[PDB]
């Protein structure tokens, strides 16, 4: 917790109905955007932090 | 001289590109394009912006 | 494993985003298409439609 993993996601397509069978989500809650809708925006650079 | 026309000519501007300037206020809503709203924002949260 | 949900482990991953004046690296499987000019259609830029 106190030395959670940040990693650049860069120059990549990111798919994320990969990300409901790879992985049962539980309540998905996006602040500042929906949570669908989310394969026709093109952000500038991504980090993922777990 | 001919400035009582002008002015007929002047004002109407000012009647136009005034009211093109008030597109780019948000009036509280969290931007000004409809569509950077329609396409972040769900329709159900969309509607109160 | 004999603990209630409440004090079970949560794996939580935290995407944050970045919308700057920049040529976008990251986005969704969608297919792009050819660019025919001189017509009325419907452009789906990085984030403008």
């Amino acid at each position: 917790v106190y030395a959670w993993n940040r990693k650049r996601i860069s120059n990549c397509v990111a798919d994320y109905s990969v990300l409901y069978n790879l992985a049962p989500f539980f309540t998905f809650k996006c602040y500042g955007v929906s949570p669908t809708k989310l394969n026709d925006l093109c952000f500038t650079n991504v980090y993922a932090d777990s | 001289a001919l400035g009582k026309l002008q002015d007929v000519v002047n004002h109407n501007a000012q009647a136009l590109n005034t009211l093109v300037k008030q597109l780019s206020s948000k009036f509280g809503a969290i931007s000004s394009v409809l569509n950077d709203i329609f396409s972040r924002l769900d329709p159900p949260e969309a509607e109160v912006q | 494993p004999t603990y209630g949900v409440g004090h079970q482990p949560y794996r939580v991953v935290v995407l944050s985003f970045e919308l700057l004046h920049a040529p976008a690296t990251v986005c969704g499987p969608k297919k792009s298409t050819n660019l025919v000019k001189n017509k009325c259609v419907n452009f789906n830029f990085n984030g403008l439609k």
